[PDB]
This record gives structure tokens, sequence and C-alpha cells, in this order.
């Protein structure tokens, strides 16, 4: 060992203390009681390390001669440095900054709380409900797993990360009421924050590293995404381009902490093609960044031209900083969005010069069978693609791994990869609709698998007003809760919600028919809050009213989707849809914002007709009409078979509402028992200022006929 | 400042809203179809002398508009629900009425139009057109001698209209005295620029709207001899410190 990875594992463990107390397990205080967990973790497989670590849960009289002790010489660490990392990780875990039973509040409604689980995204949804006591057991059984994990595991920050965030993740880090943060996201914000101070040579202090600006926040933003993804010339490259933009900016985000040392404990988050890391502020530091800023928009220019840039900044921060005074965090992310924003009004502004597809193929191709990728130098025998710093060798079930980083989906444990290589995780919603053959469905079969019309169904998504909730948050490790559990919506939950799990919790949504088994969907894009999915248009129809409702649960009612519709010809380009949802999606953004476009349509221009549907009118308008008219299964009901002209006829009416709303002749138009809602004049929507039910119909009409022929 | 604007009533559907280096190129053709190509050469002469055309903008009866300087956008901040909503729908706009256009110089408050002159109809079969407004048109702006209005610009717009006709009248901008400037044309710059917008072409234009400090922009010529007119259009622009 040496001192970086002891300052890294010491702030990652400072309080594994926690879950053992709350087991009932050895009868000190947290403190006492985690140093004794990992020293019997340390006799038990020989590995004394450990015992070396579990000097973190604990005059400095008692404490130079218990680290004299051990032997400084057998782990090659001074023992001046170990005081050093006692000292730094004691203070990162002030910055990041009672009833055993208490669990971890939602982030996202600090009134309801998680039931303790571990993180799994097959077994269910993580709901925040009402506040159940957690029993003594069940961290029990979590110490023990916790302990057999440990036990395998190879001492390495990228191994250690990934059960530290299985088993920890649904555990109150202080069990206080109201309490939001993950315990897992408090440990690798103070392994974070402990090894940028170590970078940074701070030593000897007991506010030089807290009152001086001796940190970094690092934002990393990608600008012209959709741009470089949609506009093209088919799904399988379509979803290639979206791959490929991952690992770029995973070669990007590597190479930052390679170049400045650091550990995935310094990636608060990494989604959506946007990525902040806490550093050091050396003048070290600051040039290895400014060199590979340059290197990485030389490298994106000349591969894609002005298509995709890589916007990057940091500003130099301060512990001070990292939380509440009188909310300075913020304020401190709030200047740095601003050199953000500033350097994307000067893209390739690193260029001097400015101013004088197969291989993706194959990649889509050999798109199923792949564990991973292996970042490998760029000259290297099997390299699929590049990135700016890496070439990328692909992953198979039986092959080799090959690379000093291997980037492995859709898990958190390492499985037969060496030792050596450090093991890094990250997950996608990568759900498709299998073909005959083993490749991923075409726009033309999706469209073929509807119900009635044959069109091809897009939808695209996004979360409300998501900066003004990332902004409340006061601390990083705040932050890092935030962050991840939001990512792990749409990367870890949207396949289940397509595969039709969540029944209970989501209810009766609009449909057209049985959900299926094995759903005609092809995710594009999901991740940071924002989605692109199509897929036949029925089963699409349907998967936003899914999605809006498990987004509804998963937080805690606290949050709302803007969801942009459109069904349309299978041999219309990709780029065409794309900016038609897009429009569709802005526009309900635009006109309030949790409400969904459902289907485009005809309206008076009065400032009065909103063409978006808010969720729960639109999901009340399906449960009144559609049962009245429609059976179920591309099948209309049986008294409206030789009447199917009669809807019809309420569209043309609705016309005529559309010429004027002040004309009252819809009136004079109108068994009658059937839409009684219409036939009235309505009085207190006049007064309201707003539609005549008779406008609103039409959402409903439309879908059931498109549905029905 | 005073410009002559240059108004296009169109006849029918556009299918550009032609900027500045188009227009030049039409410009150029005509004139050499008109005179020959030794006035194109006095023209280019006149250009690279002082003379400028921005990039056409839309009109709605009385209603000039202007392309949105990018030195609002750091600046926007100077509720909390009501900023981050109008934030982003004031950094969309891409035109602003000549009203506000001359207060977001001077970095005062200002608004957006609500609704914008122009619907880009894309009908299948694909391709697309401008859907004009009743009494709304497309402009651009001459700054420079008369004598070169009259002797070149005028006569070429004529000729290009026969799509469109063309009326022109006097226009003034006010615009704060300052280092600093927009560009109300799309240019190919000598220096680096302040803040901008890529445009590409092959060629890479900054755009409309964004800002230079004492940069003219240049011509170009090539063989496929054609110029290319890359020359910025400069008003005076107060930028925040940042």
């Amino acid at each position: 060992m040496e001192i970086d990875e002891l300052t890294a594992l010491g702030g990652l463990l400072h309080d594994i203390g926690k879950p053992v107390q709350r087991a009932g397990l050895y009868s000190g205080d947290h403190s006492t009681q985690g140093a004794r967990f990992l020293r019997d973790l340390a006799e038990n497989t020989g590995r004394a390390e450990y015992e070396l670590l579990s000097l973190f849960s604990e005059n400095d009289e008692l404490m130079i001669r218990r680290i004299k002790e051990l032997s400084p010489e057998r782990f090659g660490l001074t023992m001046e440095d170990v005081l050093n990392a006692l000292w730094i990780v004691y203070e990162a875990d002030n910055l990041a900054s009672p009833q055993a039973s208490r669990p971890l509040y939602s982030v996202f409604n600090p009134g309801k709380a998680y039931p303790w689980a571990e993180l799994d995204f097959e077994k269910e949804l993580p709901v925040p409900g009402d506040v159940f006591s957690i029993r003594s057991q069940d961290y029990r059984e979590l110490v023990k797993r916790l302990w057999e994990e440990l036990s395998k595991a190879k001492l390495r920050s990228d191994r250690l990360l990934p059960v530290l965030e299985k088993y920890l993740t649904f555990v109150s880090s202080v069990t206080s009421e109201g309490n939001i943060i993950s315990l897992y996201d408090h440990m690798r914000m103070t392994s974070a924050i402990a090894l940028a101070m170590l970078r940074a040579g701070c030593t000897a202090e007991d506010g030089r590293c807290r009152k001086e600006k001796r940190f970094l926040l690092i934002e990393g933003d990608f600008s012209g995404i959709q741009d470089f993804i949609y506009r093209v010339s088919t799904l399988k490259y379509l979803r290639a381009r979206s791959a490929y933009l991952e690992l770029i900016g995973w070669d990007v985000v590597l190479e930052i902490l390679s170049r400045l040392g650091l550990t995935r404990a310094n990636v608060v988050f990494n989604a959506g093609g946007h990525f902040m890391i806490i550093a050091q502020n050396t003048p070290d530091a600051v040039k290895e960044l400014e060199e590979i800023r340059a290197k990485a928009v030389e490298w994106l220019y000349r591969e894609f031209e002005s298509d995709l840039y890589l916007a990057i900044e940091w500003e130099p921060v301060s512990g001070r900083e990292f939380g509440r005074e009188g909310n300075l965090f913020a304020e401190a992310r709030k200047r740095l969005k601003h050199k953000l924003t500033v350097r994307k009004l000067k893209r390739f502004g690193e260029i001097k010069g400015l101013f004088e597809c197969n291989r993706l193929v194959s990649l889509g191709g050999n798109l199923p069978k792949l564990l991973g990728f292996g970042r490998t130098a760029k000259n290297d025998a099997g390299v699929l693609v590049e990135g700016p710093f890496s070439g990328f060798v692909p992953y198979l079930q039986g092959g080799r791994p090959v690379g000093e980083q291997i980037l492995v989906k859709n898990t958190l444990n390492p499985g037969e990869i060496p030792e050596s290589a450090q093991f890094v995780p990250y997950f996608v919603a990568d759900y498709f609709k299998k073909d005959p053959k083993g490749g991923v469905a075409t726009f033309e079969e999706l469209s073929m698998a509807s119900t009635g019309t044959r069109r091809l169904g897009v939808m695209k998504g996004d979360v409300d007003r998501l900066g003004e909730f990332f902004s409340s948050m006061d601390s990083p490790s705040k932050l890092a809760t935030a962050s991840r559990f939001m990512d792990y919506f749409f990367k870890g939950y949207i396949g289940a919600i397509i595969e039709g799990k969540f029944g209970y919790i989501i209810g009766d949504v609009p449909s057209l028919r049985d959900w299926p088994e094995e759903p005609d969907i092809v995710v594009v894009y999901a991740g940071g809050d924002d989605f692109f999915i199509v897929g036949a248009w029925d089963q699409i129809f349907e998967l936003a009213f899914r999605v809006r409702r498990a987004f509804n649960a998963y937080t805690g009612g606290k949050l709302t989707l803007s969801v942009g519709l459109g069904y349309f010809d299978e041999r219309t380009p990709i780029y065409r849809m794309a900016d038609v949802v897009s429009e569709r999606l802005d526009t309900a953004k635009d006109e309030g914002r949790n409400r969904v476009f459902v289907v485009g349509r005809s309206r008076p221009l009065d400032g009065k007709h909103k063409l978006s549907y808010e969720w729960n009118h639109y999901e009340e308008l399906w449960r009144t009409y559609a049962p009245r008219i429609y059976a179920g299964n591309g099948r209309l009901k049986g008294k409206l078979e030789s009447k199917k002209g009669l809807l019809w006829k309420l569209l043309e009416i609705r016309e005529l509402y559309v010429r004027d709303p002040n004309d009252v002749r819809w009136a004079y138009l109108t068994l009658s028992d059937l839409f009684p809602e219409l036939v009235g004049i309505d009085t207190k929507a006049v007064e309201r200022k707003e539609p005549q039910p008779v406008y609103w119909v039409d959402g409903v009409l439309k879908i059931v006929l498109m549905a029905v022929r | 400042p005073k410009f002559i604007a240059v108004k296009l009533i169109p006849k029918g559907p556009f299918r550009d809203i032609p900027r500045a280096d188009t227009l030049f190129g039409a410009i150029g053709n005509a004139i050499s179809a008109i005179h020959g190509q030794s006035a194109v050469e006095e023209l280019v002469d006149a250009f690279v002398g002082g003379a400028r055309i921005s990039s056409a903008f839309p009109y709605s009866g009385d209603t000039y508009y202007l392309p949105k300087p990018l030195s609002v956008e750091p600046a926007l901040e100077g509720d909390e629900e009501e900023r981050y909503t109008t934030a982003k729908r004031l950094r969309k706009a891409k035109y602003l009425d000549l009203k506000n256009f001359e207060l977001a110089l001077r970095l005062r408050p200002f608004t957006i139009p609500e609704e914008i002159p122009y619907a880009r109809v894309d009908v299948p079969r694909f391709w697309e057109e401008i859907r004009f407004r009743e009494k709304s048109g497309v402009y651009f702006l001459y700054s420079g001698p008369r004598e070169v209005f009259d002797g070149y610009i005028a006569p070429a717009m004529r000729f290009l209209g026969d799509l469109f006709e063309v009326e022109f009248h006097e226009m003034k901008i006010d615009a704060p005295g300052s280092e600093y400037s927009v560009t109300l044309s799309n240019a190919l710059p000598t220096k680096t620029p302040v803040l901008w917008r890529l445009l590409r072409k092959r060629m890479t234009f900054i755009a409309e709207g964004s800002i230079v400090k004492n940069d003219p922009g240049g011509m170009e010529r090539l063989e496929l001899e054609v110029y290319v007119y890359g020359l910025t259009f400069p008003l005076g622009v107060e930028l925040p410190e940042g």
C-alpha cells in the first residue's frame, strides 16, 4: 500500500462503524464499534491492511502509540504520514457533513422514507412510503453479507465501492428525522474530499485546507448531444452512436482521474453527458486539466467537425464552501455553471486554426452479447472504437478483458476479470425488442407490431425544473444522493417498467392492448433525467403513462415529467421524428410542466387553448370515455360497430368549436346518453376562462380510432 | 446609426431566409449578369473599402426584427422559479424587435417577441419552405456610400426580384458606443472572437449575433473566380464583466 490508496480507503471506511452498532454486534459507540469490526475482519483471512484501516473509526497520546504498535514498515507507510491520513480523513468527514431504527428519508420527499433493501434493479422499485423502523435483525443480515463480501474483496477503492454501493445504499448515514443522505454517498464523498486534500499536499492542520481554496470543482458538459446522435443519413446504428457517446465521456472522465491520480469516488455524477469531479487545486492539476481539455476538444473536433463539443471548466473552492453557512455550495456551483455557459459560447476556442461509421455498424451489430469494454491504448489489436485518449476493446462472455481499466455493464460484481484490472461499472437503459434474428428490431418491424394503424411510436421525455432541485442541495453528499437516485431511475428501472413490472404501483393507465411479455420497444437513450424511446405506437403511448406513474412514486409525488409523443410513418427519417417530438416536448414544458403532448391537434389561437394535457387530466379523460366506446385489443365496443362515424362526427363538431369557440352551434348540433358531458354548455369553464369539454375529447377519440382502424 | 433597409416583399413562399454570404453571392452573380466582371470587382472594392450588408431578418407590418446578441446570455441573472423558466425561453429566442434589441445592447431588461412572422412548413413526399405572415417579409441592412447602393446593390436586387418584389427605406438603430460590437451578418473572423455560435457551410462562419472586438472580418476568393463575403456588420454592445 501507499499513502494515496490508504487515504482513499480511510475516508471510505471512516463511518463503517455505523452499520455494526445498529446490528448490535459489539457494544461500543459506532466509533469504537467500527474499529473492532475491521480489526476482527483483519484477523479473519490474515490481511493485516484492514487492521491498518480500523484506525479511522477512532491529545494524540494513545493514538501515536497505537499506530506505532502497528508496523508502518510492513505497509511501507511513514508513521507521520499515517497521522496525516487520520487527521485528513477526520476533516473530510466534517465537510461532506437519534434512534438506531430510523430509515433513510427520500431526497425527493423528506417526509417519506425508504424500506431497508439492497440495490437490485430486478427485484423491486424503490418507493418512498411510510416511516417504518428497521429491525436490528436486518442490520445483522446486512453486516454479515457485508463481512463476507469484504473478505473476498481486493482492497482497491474500485473493488470496495461496489460492495458498499450494494449494501449501504439504503441506510441513513445519520439516524435523524428527515435525513436524506445515503451512507454510501457520504463515504465516497469523504473519500473524495480526503484524497483531494492529500493530492493538495496540505498537512499538519488542526483552516488551512478548510478556509483556503485547496479544492477544485470540475463540471464537464457536452453540447451538441442530440445533433450528434440523431440527424443521420437505422436504429441499430442510432443505438451505437448513443453507446459511443457514453464511452467518449468515460474516456475523458477516467483520463482526468488517471492524470490527477484520483479515484472514482471523486466522480460525483456522470450522466446525460454531464460529469462533476472534486479534485486538488495544485498548479500541477490545473495544468493537467488544461492539457487534457485541449486534447479532447482537438480529437472531438477532428472526429466530428463542429457537431459535438466538450465544455470543461473548474472553479477553485475551499472547505467552507462544501457546506451551508447562514447555502455556499450551491453558490460555488452557480459560479461554475456560469464559467460553463460562457465556455459553450466559445465552442472550440481551444483551436487557434479554427479561423484559417463501419466500426459503429459492427459495434451495433455485435451490440447484444458483450459484457463491457476494455480501455486500452489506441494501437492495440481488437480495438473496435477509439475515444480522445484511448481505444475500446469489446469484452464478450467467453473472451478475456483487455486494458488498464475495464468498463462492465449493469453489474456491481467484478466477475472473472484480472486482479490488476481497475473495475469500473456503468449502468445503461438498454432494453430492446429482439427480432427473429438475434439482432435488435427495426423501425419497420416495430411499426408492424402496433394495434390498428401501422405507425412507429416515438417519445422524448424530461424531468421538470431539475436545476432548482439540484441547486437546493446543501452539501456534496446530498448532491451525490440526489444525482445517483435520479440517474438510477432512468438507467436502472426503465427496463423493468418496460417489462411490465410494478403493476400494483403503476395501476390502470391509458392503454389500447394487453401488455405483452416481449414488448415491441427499443430504448435509444435514457439516463440523467432525459430519455428517447421508440416502439409500436400503442405500446409507446401506454409506456408514457407507466413511466410518469412509476416516476411519481419513485419520487414523493414531488417531481414531474414532461413528455412529447409522436406517431410517424415507418419510412419517416430519424432526424425529423426527433425534431417533431422535441418540438412537442418543449411545447408541453412551455404550457406549464407536468403535462404530456399526447397527439397533434387543431385548436383556436385565442391564447386560452393548450395543445398539451396535464397527465391527470388526460388520465381522467381516458378513464371516462374510452370504456364506453372501446372494448380493448384493437376492437371497438359492439354497440358502436356500424356506428363508427358517430365518433368522426364528434371530431367534425369540435372543428366548429375550433373555427370560433364563441359560436354556440355545437349546442344546436348535439344514443344521446353516450357523451352527456359534451352536450351542455359549460358555465364554470366560461367563468374560469377555460376551454369547453368538447375541445378536450379528441385526445381520446383520435387514439381509439387509430387503434380500431 | 442610420442605414438603408431593403425590404423583400415576397410573392409566394421562400426556401431560404438568406444570410449575408449568400445575399452577397446572389448580388455578385446578379451584378455580373447586368454589368460584367469588372463591376463585380468594383463591388468587392466598395465592400473591402468599408461598405457592409447584414444578413436578412424577418419584418412584420412596421415591426423590424433583429438577432438577439449573445452578450445577454451570460448576463440574464442581472422569483427563483420565475428566473429559471424565463432565462431558458430568453436563451432560446433567436430574434428581438428593434426596441428590445436596443435595450439588450445596453444590458437593460427587455422582452421577447411573442409570435414571430414565419413558419417552416416541411411538406412530405421531403423538402420545405417558409410561409410568411400577412404584410410580413424579410429585409437586410446596407451601410456605405449611396452611389454604391444606387450603382450596384439596388439594380442587383431589382434583377433578383423579377419570387419577390423590393422596396427600401431609411432605418435607425440606437447603439451604445463600445470597444465591443455585435455582428448583424455571418462572418469569417480575422481574430478569435469574444462570444459566438459556429455555422458550418465547406467553411466555418461565426453566426449573426456573435460578439467581436474590433474585427472587420474578411472576404475570400476561390476557384471552382468567386468571392465569399465574410465581413462583419458591427453595432456597439455593452458587455458584462466575466
